[PDB]
C-alpha cells in the first residue's frame, strides 16, 4: 500500500492528505488488473468514511471525471499543464476511491485483447467486488471503516449492481453503509419516458419528434436501443442543434 | 469561470509521462496506446445490462442501507424527469414531500424524503454535478454521509 | 408633438437618437390621460417601423419594464441614480412606442378614481386604440408607417385585442403590419395545462401538487382562478421555494 | 452582471421630480402619490379577460397578419409549454419544423414555422427576454421585422 503512495503530482499545488495509486489484478487468468485513485481526507475529518466513487459511459473513467472536473481534489489547468485545488472537494469530508473501470477504461488494463470487446454489467460488477476484496487486504486499516458506493450516468446500473454483491457477498470486512447514484440509468422504461417529456419541456424536440421518440424507444434499453429508437434520437439529435446535452444553460468547448 | 473544455486538459495531463510516473501508471511503458478519457470500444461493444434497478433497489432498501439518488436538473442526458418516474415506480411513501433546500440563503434545489430513499435535486446543475454546482454538490454529499436531510431555511 | 421632445434626461448619456414623452386624452368625460415614451431609431435606421410596445400586469407599466429593463435605449443606474445606454435596444432599429396602461399605471392617470376598479380588457383596449388615433394626429409624420404591436405576459391579451380593433377599426392611417407576443396568456386551459408539466419538468413541484393543480384549476382562467386553484397554487408556491419564478436559474435581489 | 435589483433603480429613478419633469410626467404637481411600476389595485380589481385569444389570432391569421409568438425558456411564470400547447391548439400547418437557431455560431433558442405563424423560444432567458437575453432578444426584434425566419447556421 506504502508503494502506491503518491508524493506530489505534476505542477500540484501542497496539500494536507495523502493520495494513493496503482493497479490491483482482478482476473489472474485474464491478466485484468484496475487502476485505483485514493485521495484521502485530512487529519481533522478523520477517520472519514471511505467512498468509492464510479463514473459511467459505460467505459467512462473515474479519474477522468469523477477525480478530475468533478469531486476529485485538484482541476488541470488547460493544456495538461498543472493542477489547482478543487474548493469544493469531497476528500475535505470522506476518503475518496476513484475506481476506473472496467478493465481497459483509463489506466485499467486487460491482458486479453478480447476483454475489450465483452465487457458487462455482470463481469464488470464481479471484478470490481474481487479489487475490493483485494484492496482491502492491501489497505487493512480500511476494514470495517463505513463504506459508501456513488456513482453517476451509467454507473446508476455499476453503483447497485456492485452494491447488490457486496451487500450479499457477507464480507466482514465491508461495512457497506448505503449508495448514492446522480443522473442515473434506474429504469429503461421510465427513464425513457420521463426523458423525452423533459426534453419536449425544454424545447429541446419538436411536437412530432417527442411523439416519434414515445412510439420507437419505449421498449427498449438505454444501451440497445432498437433500429427504430435511433432514427428517431437521430432526429432528436438534430433539432437539438449544437448545444452541451449534458448542460442546458452553458458553453459548448470551442478547441 | 466555467470551462467546457476541460476533458481536453485532463487529456493533455494523463498523457504526460512524469504524471503517469508519479501515479505509478503504466509502470513498464507497456501501454501503447495512448490515454484516453473513456474507450469508444467498450462503450460500443457493451454486453449485457438489464432493463431495471428498481429490484436491487427494493432489497437493498429492505436489507435497511442508505439509498440516495440526485439529479442536475439543467442535464438533458439522463434528466430529472426521468429519475422522478423511475423512483416513482418504486411506490415508496413520503415522508416529506417535496421541499426547496437551502444553502445558505439560496435554494440549492428540490428534496422530497420517502421511506427508505431521499431523492434530491440540484438547481442549475448539468450531468456532472460537481462540476456545475460545486459548492450545492458538496452539501448535498455531507448530508448523504451524515444521512440528514437536505436542510430547510 | 415637439412639446412632447425630450432634450436629456437626468443622468444620460449622449445619443444619436431623439425621444418624446407625455399624455394622450383617451376619455375626455371620465379625464382618463394616458402617458407615453417615443424613443426613436437613429437616423441611418430611417425610416423605421413603428412599434407600440406593451408590458402586462395587468396593472404594470411599459415604461418601467419595457423600456427601463428590458428593450428600452437605456438602464438605470443603483439607486436611481442614473441612466446607461442598453447595448442592444429595440430603438436601434424601429421606433419604439411605450404605452403605459390602462390609466392609472405608471404616469397614466384617471380623473374618475373609480376607473381603477373597474379595468379591463375592452376598456384597455378601446382606451388604446383612441390613444393611437389621437397620437398619430398629434405625429402626422408617422402616418402610413408599417406598424407592428408587441408585448409579452398579459399583453397576450392587450396585443391581440387591440390589433383587432384596429384591423376592424379600418382606420387608414396606422399601417398594422402585425404582432408580436412574448410569454404571453394565449388559452387559460392550454396555457394551465402546459404550466403545471413545465413545473413539474423542472422540478419546482411535487407529484401530488402537480396533480392537485391540474385537478384544481384547469377549468379557470389564468386571472380569476377559482379558490381550489388557489388552494392550489399556494401550495405549488411553498414548494418553489425562495427563486425568482420569472428567471429559474438566476438570483432574486437581496435589497 | 446581471442585476435582479433593477426594480429597486426604477422606482428611484421615476420618483425624481427631475426626472418627471424632463419626461413631462406630473406636470401640475398633481399626482399625489408615488410612482409605481404596476398598480396593484388595478391589478387586483381586474374585470372582463376571455379565456382564449386563438380566435383572434384565427382572424388576424387570416386577414393575413404578421404572427410570431416567443418565449424565454426558463420562465416559471407563462412557460414555453404552455405556448407550445396554445399554438398548437389552433392547428397551423408546419411550413418548418422544430429547429435550432443560431447568433454566430450559438443556438439562441428553437424555432418552428407554420402556415402563418411563427414560434420562437429563446434559449435560457426569463420572462423578460429583452433584460436576460438581450443580444438574441435584438435577434428575434430583427427577423420578426424583416418578417424573416430565425436563422440556421
Ligand atoms: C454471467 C452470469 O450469469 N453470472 C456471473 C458468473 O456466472 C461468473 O462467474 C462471473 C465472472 O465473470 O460473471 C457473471
Ligand atoms: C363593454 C363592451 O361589451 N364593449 C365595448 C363598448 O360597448 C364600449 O363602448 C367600450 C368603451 O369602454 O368598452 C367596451
Amino acid at each position: 500500500h506504502a508503494a502506491d503512495r503518491i508524493a506530489r503530482l505534476p505542477g500540484q499545488p501542497a496539500v494536507d492528505f495523502d493520495m494513493y495509486s496503482g493497479y490491483i489484478t482482478v482476473d489472474e487468468g485474464a491478466g485484468r488488473s484496475l487502476f485505483y485513485l485514493l485521495q484521502e481526507a485530512p487529519e481533522d475529518a478523520q477517520p472519514a468514511p471511505l467512498v468509492l466513487w464510479l463514473n459511467g459511459g459505460p467505459g467512462c473513467s473515474s479519474v477522468a471525471y469523477g477525480a478530475s472536473e468533478e469531486l476529485g481534489a485538484f482541476r488541470v489547468k488547460p493544456r495538461g499543464a498543472g493542477l489547482v485545488l478543487n474548493e469544493y472537494r469531497w476528500n475535505k469530508v470522506a476518503n475518496v476511491l476513484f475506481l476506473d473501470s472496467p478493465a481497459g477504461v483509463g489506466f485499467s488494463y486487460t491482458n486479453t485483447s478480447s476483454d475489450i470487446y465483452t465487457s458487462g454489467d455482470n463481469r464488470t460488477a464481479h471484478d470490481s467486488y474481487a479489487f475490493l476484496a483485494k484492496w482491502f487486504e492491501r489497505f487493512p486499516h480500511y476494514k470495517y471503516r463505513d463504506f459508501y458506493i456513488a456513482g453517476e450516468s451509467y454507473a446508476g446500473h455499476y453503483v447497485p449492481e456492485l452494491s447488490q454483491l457486496v451487500h450479499r457477498s457477507k464480507n466482514p470486512v465491508i461495512n457497506l453503509k448505503g449508495f448514492m447514484v446522480g443522473n442515473g440509468l434506474i429504469d429503461d422504461y421510465h427513464d425513457y419516458v420521463g426523458t423525452f417529456e423533459f426534453w419536449w419541456n425544454h424545447g429541446i424536440v419538436s411536437d412530432d419528434t417527442y411523439r416519434r421518440l414515445k412510439e420507437a424507444c419505449l421498449h427498449d434499453s438505454f444501451i440497445h436501443p432498437s433500429p427504430a429508437c435511433d432514427a428517431a434520437t437521430d432526429v432528436a439529435t438534430a433539432e437539438q442543434g449544437n448545444i452541451d446535452m449534458y448542460s442546458l444553460y452553458t458553453p459548448v468547448c470551442n478547441i | 469561470s466555467y470551462d467546457p473544455c476541460t476533458e481536453r486538459y485532463s487529456t493533455a495531463y494523463y498523457n504526460r509521462r512524469d504524471v503517469q510516473m508519479a501515479l505509478h501508471a503504466n509502470v513498464t511503458g507497456a501501454m501503447n496506446y495512448t490515454w484516453a478519457t473513456c474507450s469508444d470500444t467498450i462503450n460500443t461493444h457493451w454486453h449485457d445490462a438489464p432493463r431495471s434497478m428498481l429490484p436491487i433497489y427494493r432489497e437493498l432498501i429492505a436489507a435497511g442501507l442508505r439509498i440516495w439518488v440526485f439529479s442536475g436538473d439543467t442535464d438533458a442526458v439522463v434528466p430529472l424527469t426521468a429519475t422522478r418516474y423511475s423512483i416513482g415506480a418504486l411506490g415508496l411513501p413520503t415522508t416529506t414531500s417535496w421541499y426547496p433546500w437551502y444553502d445558505d440563503q439560496e435554494v440549492g434545489g428540490w428534496s422530497q424524503v420517502y421511506k427508505g430513499l431521499t431523492l434530491v435535486s440540484v438547481r442549475g446543475a448539468g450531468h456532472e454535478v460537481p462540476l456545475h454546482r460545486p459548492r450545492q454538490a458538496l452539501v448535498l454529499f455531507q448530508y448523504f454521509l451524515q444521512g440528514k436531510p437536505m436542510p430547510g431555511q
